[PDB]
RNA sequence: CCUUUAGUCCCUCGAAAUUUGAGGCUAGAGGAGAAAAGUUACCACAGGGAUAACUGGCUUGUGGCGGCCAAGCGUAGCGACGUCGCUUUUUGGAUGCGGCUCUUCCUAUCAUACCG
RNA sequence: ACUAACCAUCUAGUAGCUGGUUACCGCCGAAGUUUCCCUCAGGAUAGCAGUGUCGACCUUCAGUUUUAUGAGGUAAAGCGAAUGAACUUUAAAUAUGUAAGAAGCCCUUGUUACUUAACUGAACGUGGGCAUUCGAAUGUAUCGACACUAGUGGGCCAUUUUUGGUAAGCAGAACUGGCGAUGCGGGAUGAACCGAA
């Protein structure tokens, strides 16, 4: 794997090699990369404090680390809003750019023939 | 206090030389002490600081003295020593 | 002065650590017998004394020649 | 009070005791009115409380 | 085990009394199912401490070297067992002797 | 260079006679170099860090260990009361702050009272 | 050969240690901590508080939720889907990192001392696209930068998560909450309890 200065990469912390061994805090952490060597990486981390956030630096090899996709799913959503844009205009006719918290649902009928409800007991006994 | 062997301190040229000194961390070579002039002269000299404050002065110069003989023999032994492996 | 500033500075990690490493040496000893006694239930093929040698390399000796 | 309850109450706006406010279902702010739940009492008023 | 001997400076400040010292323990030999009173040749491994090893603590779960001589035990070759492994069991500080049980 | 491991029962030497020991082969495991290095729940000295009192519905009359049995819990493991084995059996000094007077209380009562 | 006592003065000798250090009201208000240097009767940086100057205007911002995606596949259902916690279509609970716009994405061709077989790639620029929902929700008691100044560098208890241990105690890490600087109601009473400032 190819990594360059400027990306954003997770930490797995396999136990396979314990050679540049973070620590459980490091592990399953997300930060950008800031130095890189012939094969640990320097990774820029955001540390918790006890009642505040720092930044910490840490120095995590090739093994552990790989690429994240959050911005790929960020990219994906400004090229779907530009297109849908563009063809809105040439259409003429208006599109929600904008994406919705998820509504409540409206209201609606259900039939109850050849779908009789089952009476339970609190307990299945059997 | 530490000592001056744990420092790594040179070896400073005054009235008592300092000689060929050896390399550090290397093979410094061992010379043994077998000959029975050899433990003479390492023993007279211990004796001399053992034995150490005399008033009489011709018994301070006769200790002297047979330190000063114990290494005459030693040079005259090694020199012998030295001719014979040279030529036989 | 700078190792002993360190030393005062994880003092008490030390202790803690050592107690815990001796606990797991504990652990490791008695599974090591449990193994011992539940090979010698299995099976075996000794002779009149036990090995002169000492226990761990003895112990060792024994499951590994199974 | 733990911190997530304390901001999320700043920012339903329940500042002080007995600060009842109106809020628009969704899914988002239910969620937050489900964690704040031991702190507030909340339901679906009418016409008359409106 | 001896009586009189001397130890090394090492550990000659060390003292163990006559009211703490064992001789012999209750060992149970599981499969001839019998427990028989057998003497204590050596103490092998106690499993808390290299010193207590050292000194012959007896302690629980504690392997020592006892004489079986007199159970009979027939080896592979044809011989009689004079010797075995047998783990401590007991608490002898708590309780006034030493219970083993034999590993064969 | 010797030692161990498993193998063909493949070869030599030694021994005893109706069998062994030591080597031999296949491939795992042990042993920059006379300057010194590593290591230890050990000792002595010196120093540093932690901890700094401690018990406070505590305590009393019936041991511990292993087996058998074992209502159950559980779906192998925990397991009481008993019984068996060890301690343990076929002829009868320990101890290394004490002592005396008086008040009051407790009962875990030596005496006096009454009972089985 | 060599190297006591009292009086006045130097002397108001030398302390980091002890004790004490003088009206009222109003406003603003802490910390008990990160990192570095060095063996001290400790310094430096950052943090909390405050003052001044400069730039914008809920701009922005946030101990929060949602969407997306990691570390946890942890439980569960099935095996009339395959295979056999180490099985899987699917997928819990639970906390937790990151991203969510003009401070944007691309695409297009001019230069370069970089590079490539090459106007070919990378960087530096140009053109375009959306200024009205400019691209989740809710709040917003504004935010940022520079300069300067003062008091702080202790911990005790408890919930949950977790490591080890005992016959039982217990010991140690992470978060959070309470108490320090907090009055009031209640628990007969009271550092650690409940309600509430």
């Amino acid at each position: 794997r190819t990594y360059r200065v400027g990306d954003i990469v997770d930490i797995k912390v396999n136990g396979a090699v314990q050679k540049g061994m973070p620590h459980k805090f490091y592990h399953g952490k997300t930060g950008v990369v800031y130095n890189v060597t012939k094969s640990a990486v320097g990774v820029i981390v955001y540390k918790r404090v006890k009642h505040r956030y720092i930044e910490k630096r840490i120095n995590v090899r090739i093994e552990h680390v790989k690429p994240s996709r959050s911005r790929e799913d960020f990219l994906r959503r400004v090229k779907e809003n530009a297109e849908l844009k563009k063809k809105a205009k040439a259409e003429g006719v208006p599109v929600q750019l904008k994406r919705q918290p998820a509504m409540p649902r409206e209201a609606h009928t259900v039939s109850i023939a050849d779908n009789k409800p089952v009476t339970l007991a609190p307990v299945a006994y059997e | 206090v530490y000592s001056e062997k744990e420092l790594g301190i040179p070896q400073l040229n005054t009235v008592t030389p300092v000689g060929v000194t050896k390399p550090k961390g290397k093979k410094k070579g061992k010379v043994f002490v077998d000959d029975r002039e050899s433990m003479n002269t390492i023993l007279a000299m211990v004796e001399a600081e053992k034995q150490g404050q005399i008033e009489s002065k011709i018994m301070r110069a006769r200790q002297l003295e047979e330190i000063r003989e114990a290494r005459r023999i030693e040079a005259e032994k090694k020199e012998a020593e030295r001719k014979a492996l040279l030529e036989n | 002065a700078r190792k002993q500033r360190d030393l005062k500075k994880f003092g008490k990690a030390v202790q803690v650590q050592k107690q815990l490493e001796r606990a797991k040496q504990k652990r490791e000893a008695l599974d090591k017998i449990n193994q011992l006694k539940r090979k010698r239930a299995e099976g075996g093929a000794l002779g009149a004394t036990e090995a002169d040698d000492p226990f761990d390399v003895a112990v060792d000796n024994e499951l590994s020649r199974d | 009070i733990p911190p997530k309850p304390r901001k999320i109450l700043q920012l339903l706006r329940l500042r002080q005791i007995n600060n009842g406010v109106f809020v628009k279902v969704t899914k988002a702010t239910a969620e937050m009115i489900k964690i704040v739940e031991p702190w507030v009492a909340y339901g679906y008023p009418n016409l008359k409380s409106v | 085990g001896p009586d009189f001997t001397r130890r090394p400076v090492k550990y000659e400040r060390f003292i163990r009394p006559m009211g703490l010292r064992y001789k012999k323990a209750n060992v149970t030999h599981p499969t001839l199912n019998v427990t028989v009173q057998l003497p204590i040749l050596s103490v092998k491994k106690n499993p808390s401490n290299p010193l207590y090893t050292q000194l012959g603590v007896l302690t629980k779960g504690t392997i020592i070297e006892v004489n079986v001589s007199d159970l009979g035990i027939v080896t592979a070759s044809g011989k009689i067992a004079w010797g075995r492994y047998a783990q401590i069991t007991n608490n002898p500080e708590n309780d006034g002797c030493v219970n083993a049980v034999l590993l064969v």
